[PDB]
RNA sequence: AAGGUAAGUAUCGUUCCA
């Protein structure tokens, strides 16, 4: 089945129609926005560490705070006793 | 005097099994080492009991997804499931936990449940307002002993006796009591002077906080 | 506290605040186990993402680092230093400490005020900016 | 801070070491939403979250609001007696009111 | 190499000093943070049993 | 004892230090 694009003047398949004038009206200017945040986000830099690092920092800060981690309490600053 | 007149109507011997060192600060292999030592297993702690003691789970902090602020209602057999090799609570103390596994090898001709529903947190103390749903004229507790134990008893069904009800905060209690006239089946509330024959659903739907039985 | 990046050498810290020219490095000297410390060390957690567009945050650990204790005085619990275009940018709070924030606060708008204040007084070309807010008591009354 | 480092630091380790520790933030975030869902009183269920971190994040729930409920009322009394406090301390304790 | 042992010789003579009560007071404050350790335990072993869950 | 440093650009002197 055969239908004409409202657009185009050209005979299209009649399954396609729908989609056809979904995507043949397709904001030109739609494009940019698409094409402009994600470069945005691919050259953005990082601002918290990577998941390791808050692994490392914690292991660290467990080695001096006794008064919470730990089972040796100790003083804060020190490292054990 | 070990069996007085009070001993021998509530008290019941219980068993308890019991390892320790758990912590998770040991590691996979020092911990698997530890359990390898044959020092810390489970022990023959046997003892007696006054009261059963009835831990509840906590309340449950969040509105439910459907209908919410909903009412926390636990059926009364997996509180008992506690008192069984099935399950072991850890009751962690200082430094070390304390896993230890209950069971029953008596039951006394009347059996009471504390309800543990006031508790301290870190801060401040609260109260554990879950609902208990409990019969009261058909429970059976043969599950809960070691069948080398339970041949000894043809009786293991307790009915209701009296029931503890408390309202409010700690700091602002009224307490209210339901007792079963012997004889009759006539369920009546009691405050300070108050005199009502209640329904036997009346005690389902209250939070129970001190529960008497018979074993008839 | 934990989450923001850290800084574990000297070079490092140096870099850091030479790798950047249009923004400003705010770098939280201290110990992150202290309690004074890890008071602020979530404030600056709070405004890391809002203060991305002009302002970068990199943690320091004195103890890690023993090596800008003596030139910049690195003996209060905990201090705030701000950097732009590797100059420090002096801030006149109402201490009489002109040079750093020796103490942890608790609101997360006044620290982006004082951020976006040094960022605005630092792209004219200034080295010392002037605070909002005064500091010459706590307006606790 | 202490409470939240705390539950972290028990979750990280417990977590296996794989390249999946990209996922701290995530976890960071999962008690940032508990915590707030129960500051909201809005009910908090994820679905695919296993029942051991929902257990534990249930459990740091109840005990930062268990904190944050003495701490509001403990300023509150302050703050009634007469006692000194700052501007911004009154705002967070009336919020929390 | 002299001033490292004049520093160690003084810094051993202060901590002479302080052993006039430091096996006592180091001692009373280890049985006094066990009576706090009751009533206010630690947070990571309130956590231990979830942990080892995990 | 404080909460009272304007931030800069210049040649000149000195001194330790590499």
């Amino acid at each position: 089945e055969y239908l004409v694009s409202p657009i185009t003047g050209e005979k299209i398949p009649a399954s396609k129609m729908q989609e056809h004038m979904r995507i043949g009206l397709l904001d030109p200017r739609w494009l940019e926005q698409r094409d402009r945040s994600i470069r945005e986000k691919q050259s953005d830099d990082e601002v918290y560490a990577p998941g390791l690092d808050i692994e490392s920092s914690l292991k660290q800060l467990a080695e001096r705070r006794t008064d919470i981690f730990g089972v040796e309490e100790t003083a804060i600053g020190k490292k054990i006793g | 005097k070990k069996k007085t007149i009070v001993t021998d109507v509530f008290q019941g011997s219980m068993r308890i099994f019991t390892k320790k060192l758990p912590h998770p600060d040991l590691p996979a292999e020092e911990k698997e080492q530890l359990l390898h030592n044959d020092e810390y297993q489970e022990t023959m702690v046997e003892s007696t009991f006054m009261y059963l003691t009835l831990d509840l789970p906590t309340a449950p902090l969040y509105k439910d997804e459907k209908e919410q602020l909903i009412i926390p209602q636990v059926p009364l057999f997996n509180i008992l499931a506690k008192f069984n090799g099935i399950t072991e609570k850890e009751y962690k103390t200082y430094k070390e936990n304390f896993l230890k596994r209950f069971q029953l090898t008596k039951l006394p001709p009347y059996l009471i449940f504390c309800i543990k529903r006031f508790t301290k947190n870190n801060f401040f103390v609260e109260k554990n307002p879950t609902i208990v749903n409990f019969p009261i004229t058909n429970v059976d507790l043969r599950e809960y002993l070691s069948e080398e134990v339970q041949a000894v008893h043809k009786n293991t069904t307790y009915d209701l006796i009296a029931n503890i009800v408390h309202d409010g905060k700690p700091s602002e209690g009224s307490y209210r009591i339901h007792v079963l006239h012997h004889g009759t089946g006539k369920w009546y509330e009691l405050q300070d002077l108050q005199v009502t024959d209640i329904l036997p659903q009346m005690i389902t739907l209250s939070e129970a906080y001190i529960q008497i039985w018979k074993r008839r | 506290s934990y989450m923001l990046p850290h800084l574990h050498n000297g070079w490092q810290v140096d870099q850091a605040i030479l790798s950047e020219e249009d923004r400003v490095v705010v770098i939280r000297f201290g110990h992150d186990w202290d309690p004074t410390c890890m008071k602020m060390d979530e404030v600056l957690y709070s405004i890391a993402e809002k203060v991305k567009n002009f302002a970068v945050i990199y943690l320091v650990d004195i103890t890690e680092v023993p090596d800008f204790n003596k030139m910049y005085e690195l003996y209060d619990p905990c201090t705030v230093m701000f950097f732009f275009r590797n100059k420090h940018i002096m801030i006149d709070l109402g201490t009489g400490n002109n040079n750093k924030i020796n103490w942890a606060m608790e609101d997360k708008q006044e620290m982006v005020d004082i951020i976006e204040t040094v960022y605005r007084g630092a792209r004219k070309g200034r080295g010392l900016v002037v605070s909002p807010k005064d500091y010459s008591t706590k307006y606790r009354y | 801070l202490e409470l939240r480092a705390a539950v972290m630091h028990d979750i990280l380790d417990m977590m296996p070491e794989g390249i999946k520790q990209n996922k701290a933030r995530t976890i960071l975030q999962h008690l940032s939403e508990a915590w707030r869902c129960w500051k909201a009183n809005i009910p908090w269920k994820v679905p695919g979250l296993p029942t051991p971190i929902e257990n534990m994040i249930l459990r740091y729930v109840k005990a930062k609001a268990d904190w944050w409920t003495n701490t509001a009322h403990y300023n509150r009394e302050r703050i009634r007696r007469g006692a000194t406090v700052d501007k911004t301390v009154c705002k967070k304790n009336l919020g929390r009111l | 190499k002299d001033d490292e042992e004049a520093d160690a010789i003084y810094a051993a003579l202060d901590k002479r000093m302080d052993e006039r009560r430091k096996e006592r007071r180091e001692q009373r404050e280890k049985e006094e943070i066990e009576k706090y350790r009751m009533e206010r335990p630690k947070i990571q072993q309130q956590f231990s049993d979830l942990k080892r869950k995990l």
